[PDB]
């Protein structure tokens, strides 16, 4: 067994930790006060689920996690949440004053003064370790924390743990949601600086996100819990292999293996399906070629993009519920001769399955209604790149004007990371558009 | 009040598109970079659909599909007839066709070009026009990019009085829903020189461009023969209509070839939405068989069709979408 | 989250008393500092202007300054007089007579420390202090002058806090004195460079909104001022009230200001209503929207449609469908891009409260960062040429100290002002 | 087609399927990036306390 340790940064990496863990606790059975009647090796022991969980002598169940903001008021939620007893103080970090959306100040300014801090908390957990694999960053572009302290936490794990993986959940910056308009900055920023030093990286866009609580849970105008509650689905999926037994995706290691195989290009596109809603009085349950099905529909994507203008690289199918062998192969036979579905030549056209009988486990009083089978595509396509070219157009907009910018030149920045990062970006469009056609 | 831009002033077709709409007084044209726009008339080249569908509060339409080049390309609509089984290699209505790379299928079109001459049958290709193999074979060479090499009808049907090449081009709507629009008025793009089997080398007799004639505007105005006259001819010349002998085929290879690229192409359940007029170009045979020669994404339409083409794209492909406050079109059904 | 309030002259202690009128009112506070409301959420907030004391007793983070006791009397005898910290009651004797120099240089300069000590025994109490706020005129001596000499000694001492202004702009139409142009000018140059948004509050659109508009034949001070506490209440809702808006004055001026010297906004309130008439029907949102936008209800006498949008800010208040607000806010900005630019993606944000303010069932408050604020300096501008063409009325000033050459140099950097905003409307 | 790693347990089974076969900074460095910003602010600091002390 090797254990991976959970990073939540800013508010809405938090906010989403927080979705996650209270999940994973209901998945495994473990109760708020952090007792898992069902674990019978008191005290310790080196289970799946022991990756995310160490135990106490007291029979308590404890996330390998650690929470970190700038400003206390959102971690504060979490100190007296339902969920309060289940962390240990010294795994909730905050300081005063946020970075005010900019990654300046989350980076060099506030950053410079408590970064040495959380490292140290994070080696109080490493310590804790008998084979540490690496670490899960959640955070978001948009945010001065999430993007600008992430990145100067993730340059520094890269030196402290040099061996261990580091994968990302980041959430790309929506308008709907968001209040923010230099997000676009942010996010070029964190992204160049962050990129050498990120293993696999799953995006989420929160425009995605809003669409399918709007259409699919009938929600009028999504909250972030609401969001949240969604995300914590996916990310669940995606994490179900390092906290269930199995043989795919096993370890953070896999996940690049599997799923990226040029190092620079390692933003996989997941899609999720059924999302139903739980005020939905009739509903007939999906088949594995529905909703093996609706993994190729762009409604259905963390990311809204055209898989079918691009190329594959790697395509993995996650089931979790009632599903077998016997019917994946019919659906994929069966979608493969009605979609597009193009694989880079250097590649084999197949899918890595993994299947967890136990159905997806929704959050009592949630938007989400139970299923009998669900599934998560995890598929590194080109067309991904969509994304960043919206972002970087936006980008180009209002640096031209060097909108902004001042503040950023006011923490210490320097206006050539503004276009050093953004040659970055054109590099990454570039690789992408190599591979893609 | 909905918004559009425009960002291809070559457009001589959208061109008139675009005042139709402000003539309409419930329109606006922005800015090229420009955002929140409703409607998009974007550029030939390096149209950035990833930027499309993504303002909240904005039904987002633009006058191209993506992927749709798969089929105005020449060495793209021969793989795409070749690979696809809708269409298959065996397709009966496209001229034998070989994609030939400069120094790819070269030794293939070699073996069929062999008893194609060892067979005592008519071998003429076109790339530029020939009898011998190795003559254009290093032609394609010295010009640079990617070619296609095709059989050339060596027996077109040939219009009198004159004697003469034509070749049929139909203009094709496809809207947001993939409703295949096919526009009546077509246009007959006529050579007022005598076809001559003897010579390819002069190619004024063999090619049907609309520039290249330009005995011009003798037998019709503008070398341009419209469906009324060619259908009065055929049923004195040939006793039978343009509907029987052609137009039938004609429909068949429209559909065919855009119910092909269907799946790939269409924005049904999409986050923006397309729409494309596209331009086929048809040749016919002596035995009146209808041959596709190619798929044109940026077709321009003739000057007594713009106004009564034009005003139907609004129709269809636009109001359709952003309705306002008997039908120009042949609907192809599936 | 605290913020410390400071109120200089006599223009800005009489609106700067309303404010608290008001927002008391809201946040439930009664005149001896006891609450008395039906929700916890009035409390939620409530540190940012607030200091708890005593008996739960909640006493205002405000700063009354003037160069003479007059207004502050009359302060501290008004209807919330005694809520204010008296201790916190920083005056002079000799007033400033309407002279910028003497609010500056002399009258002010013996009194500035004096006030100092006030907000420095404020600051440190404050947990986390995010920033200060100063009402005041520009056309006046002590809140023009003095404040501005404040606000100096302010970023020296703490120059990593934000500074927020809601300065009334002088106009003819309602005018105390002819030099206003000479004092607005002066304070103009200094708000450039020491503030982070500067709320511009003008005399004429507030004198033609009471009667253009709101009925009334000749309207007062008093009645002007009713119009400014509605704003300074909407601007800070988000502030006061917890909701879907987690930000504090810099994230708030970060999202607001593009460029450092261009952070005047022109500030707007809707419904418009005068004092004592009440309101019976009860606003749609696409009337909110529509309204907010007219050029009728913004409170600084320029056109919107002679400039561009650099960022809006809208706060609506009240039980609406903020589905509806989307859609009427996403709706505005498409009929009128051309007058929002292109080259800042999404640059209109909103938020909303639940919590309307008293005597309205929903309202909304505008914020604009629009470049058409020049036609404002402009007219500023050309009425301190009109007198300085002739060195008009400078005795004053230079009997006090003061050389032509600082009025030259101050003429120049407004006329700069301008400029910087007309390059950006032509992009 | 192809099914291939089948691996089978209580919990589920995964497996893969094939349709078709084919055809960093030290310490160093960082903690000099960082007091080279701190440095410019110090310097921006200084030019405003220079500047507000004329
Ligand atoms: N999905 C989701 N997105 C969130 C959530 N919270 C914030 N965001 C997004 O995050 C972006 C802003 O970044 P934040 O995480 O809120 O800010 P931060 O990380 O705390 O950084 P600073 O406050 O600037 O110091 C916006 O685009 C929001 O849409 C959340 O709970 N769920
Ligand atoms: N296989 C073939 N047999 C006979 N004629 C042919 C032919 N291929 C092309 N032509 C002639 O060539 C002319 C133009 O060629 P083609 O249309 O392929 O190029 P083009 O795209 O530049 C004109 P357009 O795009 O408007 O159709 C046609 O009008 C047709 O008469
Ligand atoms: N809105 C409003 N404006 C005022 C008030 N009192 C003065 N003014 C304006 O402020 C200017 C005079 O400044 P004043 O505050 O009296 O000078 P000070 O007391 O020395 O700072 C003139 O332009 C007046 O129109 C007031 O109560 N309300
Ligand atoms: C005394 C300080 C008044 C408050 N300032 C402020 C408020 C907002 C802002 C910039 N500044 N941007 C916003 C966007 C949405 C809602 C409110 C605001
Ligand atoms: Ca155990
Ligand atoms: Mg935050
Ligand atoms: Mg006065």
């Amino acid at each position: 067994m090797r254990e991976c340790i959970s990073i939540h940064v800013g508010q809405a990496g938090v906010q989403i930790g927080n979705a996650c863990w209270e999940l994973y606790c209901l998945e495994h059975g473990i109760q708020p006060d952090g007792q898992m009647p069902s674990d019978k090796t008191i005290g310790g022991g080196d289970d799946s689920f022991n990756t995310f969980f160490s135990e106490t002598g007291a029979g308590k169940h404890v996330p390998r996690a650690v929470f970190v903001d700038l400003e206390p008021t959102v971690i504060d939620e979490v100190r007296t949440g339902t969920y309060r007893q289940l962390f240990h103080p010294e795994q909730l970090i905050t300081g005063k004053e946020d970075a005010a959306n900019n990654y300046a100040r989350g980076h060099y300014t506030i950053g410079k003064e408590i970064i040495d801090l959380v490292l140290d908390r994070i080696r109080k957990l490493a310590d804790q370790c008998t084979g540490l694999q690496g670490f899960l960053v959640f955070h978001s572009f948009g945010g001065g924390t999430g993007s600008g302290f992430t990145s100067l936490l993730m340059e520094r794990l890269s030196v402290d743990y040099g061996k261990k993986s580091k994968l990302e959940f980041s959430i790309y910056p929506a308008p709907q949601v968001s209040t923010a308009v230099v997000e676009p900055y942010n996010s070029i920023l964190t992204t160049h600086t962050t990129l050498e030093h990120s293993d696999c990286a799953f995006m989420v866009d929160n425009e995605a996100i809003y669409d399918i609580c709007r259409r699919n849970l009938d929600i009028e105008r999504p909250t972030y819990t609401n969001l949240n509650r969604l995300i914590s689905q996916i990310v669940s999926s995606i994490t179900a292999s390092l906290r269930f037994d199995g043989a795919l995706n096993v370890d953070l290691t896999e996940f690049q293996t599997n799923l990226v195989p040029y190092p620079r290009i390692h933003f996989p596109l997941a899609t999720y399906a059924p999302v139903i809603s739980a005020e939905k009085a009739y509903h007939e349950q999906l088949s594995v070629a529905e909703i093996t099905n609706a993994c190729f529909e762009p409604a259905n994507q963390m990311v809204k993009c055209d898989p079918r203008h691009g190329k594959y690289m790697a395509c993995c199918l996650l089931y979790r519920g009632d599903v077998v062998p016997k019917d994946v192969n019919a659906a994929i036979a069966t979608i493969k001769t009605k979609r597009s579905i193009q694989f880079v030549d250097w590649c084999p056209t197949g899918f890595k399955v993994g299947i967890n009988y136990q159905p997806p486990t929704v959050v009592p009083g949630g938007d989400l209604a139970k299923v009998q089978r669900a599934v998560c595509m995890l598929s590194n396509t080109t067309a991904i790149a969509e994304a960043w070219a919206r972002l970087d157009h936006k980008f180009d907009l209002m640096y031209a004007k060097r909108a902004f910018v001042h503040w950023y030149v006011g923490e210490g920045m320097e206006e050539g990371e503004f276009s050093e990062a953004r040659e970055d970006m054109a590099a990454l469009e570039k690789d992408y558009e190599e591979v893609g056609v | 009040m909905y918004t559009f831009v425009v960002r291809d002033e070559n457009s001589s077709v959208y061109a008139e598109v675009s005042r139709l709409l402000l003539a309409t007084g419930q329109w606006k044209r922005l800015r090229k970079d420009n955002p929140r726009f409703n409607l998009m008339l974007g550029e030939r080249n390096r149209l950035p659909f990833g930027r499309l569908g993504h303002e909240p509060g904005l039904v987002q339409l633009v006058n191209y599909y993506r992927g749709a080049d798969k089929l105005c390309r020449k060495a793209s609509l021969v793989k795409l007839i070749k690979t696809s089984p809708e269409l298959s290699e065996s397709c009966t209505w496209f001229p034998e066709s070989y994609v030939i790379y400069p120094t790819d299928e070269r030794e293939v079109f070699l073996a069929a070009y062999n008893r194609r001459r060892e067979g005592r049958e008519g071998n003429v290709w076109i790339a530029l026009i020939s009898s011998e193999a190795s003559e254009l074979l290093d032609f394609i060479d010295e010009q640079g990019q990617v070619h296609v090499i095709q059989k050339y009808l060596e027996k077109p049907l040939l219009l009198e009085p004159g004697h003469r090449k034509f070749d049929i081009r139909s203009w094709v709507l496809v809207d947001h829903l993939y409703n295949i629009y096919l526009y009546r008025e077509g246009v007959l793009r006529t050579s007022s020189e005598p076809y001559n089997s003897a010579n390819f080398q002069d190619k004024t007799c063999h090619l049907t461009n609309h520039c290249i004639q330009k005995n011009y505007g003798r037998y019709e105005e503008g070398n341009e023969m419209f469906f009324e006259e060619f259908n009065q001819y055929l049923m004195d010349a040939l006793n039978t209509t343009l509907e029987n002998s052609i137009l039938l085929q004609i429909k068949h290879i429209i559909r065919s070839c855009l119910m092909c690229i269907e799946p790939a192409i269409s924005t049904k359940h999409l986050h923006y939405q397309s729409f494309q007029l596209f331009g086929f170009d048809f040749m016919v045979d002596e035995e009146l068989k209808v041959w596709l020669i190619e798929v044109n994404g940026a077709p321009a339409c003739a000057q007594k069709l713009y106004a009564e083409l034009c005003q139907g794209i609004v129709d269809v492909a636009i109001s359709s979408v952003f309705p306002l406050a008997t039908s120009i079109f042949i609907k192809l059904h599936h | 989250r605290e913020i410390v309030h400071i109120q200089a002259g006599q223009c800005g202690n009489q609106i700067g008393a309303k404010f608290w009128e008001v927002i008391s009112d809201e946040h439930g506070i009664d005149p001896t500092g006891s609450y008395h409301g039906d929700s916890d959420l009035q409390l939620e907030r409530i540190n940012v202007y607030y200091n708890e004391a005593t008996g739960n007793k909640y006493v205002p983070r405000a700063i009354l300054v003037d160069l003479e006791p007059g207004t502050m009397d009359s302060v501290r005898s008004g209807p919330f007089g005694q809520i204010f910290r008296p201790d916190n009651f920083v005056f002079g004797q000799s007033g400033a007579g309407n002279n910028w120099a003497k609010g500056h240089y002399t009258e002010g300069a013996e009194l500035v420390d004096s006030v100092l000590d006030v907000v420095r025994k404020e600051s440190e109490s404050c947990d986390c202090l995010q920033g200060f706020q100063l009402t005041h005129s520009l056309g006046g001596g002590t809140g023009s002058g003095m404040g501005t000499l404040l606000i100096s000694k302010i970023r020296e001492e703490y120059p990593d806090r934000i500074m927020n202004t809601f300065s009334v702009m002088p106009s003819p139409k309602v005018s105390d004195t002819v030099v206003e142009p000479y004092n607005a000018t002066l304070s103009v140059h200094q708000l450039v460079e020491n503030t982070d948004e500067t709320y511009c509050i003008d005399n004429e659109a507030l004198y033609d909104i009471c009667f253009r508009t709101l009925k009334l034949t000749t309207p007062t001070y008093g009645d002007l001022n009713h119009l400014v506490s509605a704003t300074m209440s909407g601007v800070t809702t988000c502030l006061r009230f917890p909701g879907q808006l987690n930000a504090d004055l810099r994230k708030l001026a970060v999202n607001m200001v593009p460029f450092p010297r261009l952070h005047f906004f022109m500030p707007g309130f809707a419904p418009l209503t005068s004092r004592g008439s009440q309101q019976y029907r009860a606003l749609t949102v696409p009337e909110l929207t529509q309204q907010m936008f007219d050029s009728k209800n913004m409170m600084a006498a320029c056109d919107p449609r002679h400039g561009r949008y650099l960022t809006v800010a809208a706060i609506f208040r009240g039980r609406m469908s903020m589905k509806e607000v989307d859609e009427q806010m996403l709706n505005v900005q498409n009929k009128n891009s051309s007058y929002f630019v292109e080259w800042i993606p999404n640059n209109v944000k909103t938020a909303v409260c639940d919590i309307p303010p008293r005597g309205l069932k929903m309202s909304a408050t505008f914020i604009g960062n629009s470049t058409a604020i020049q036609e404002l300096f402009k007219r500023i501008s050309e009425q301190f040429t009109a007198m300085f063409r002739r060195k008009a009325f400078l005795h004053w000033y230079t009997g006090e100290g003061m050389d032509e050459m600082e009025f030259t140099e101050a003429e120049s950097n407004m006329n700069d002002l301008v400029s910087e905003y007309q390059q950006y409307q032509d992009a | 087609m192809e099914v291939i790693e089948l691996n089978k347990c209580t919990s589920g089974q995964s497996f893969e399927v094939i349709l078709k076969p084919p055809s960093d900074p030290s310490l160093e460095e960082i903690q000099k990036k960082l007091e080279a910003a701190e440095e410019r602010r110090k310097y921006q600091e200084a030019e405003l306390l220079k500047h507000l002390a004329e």
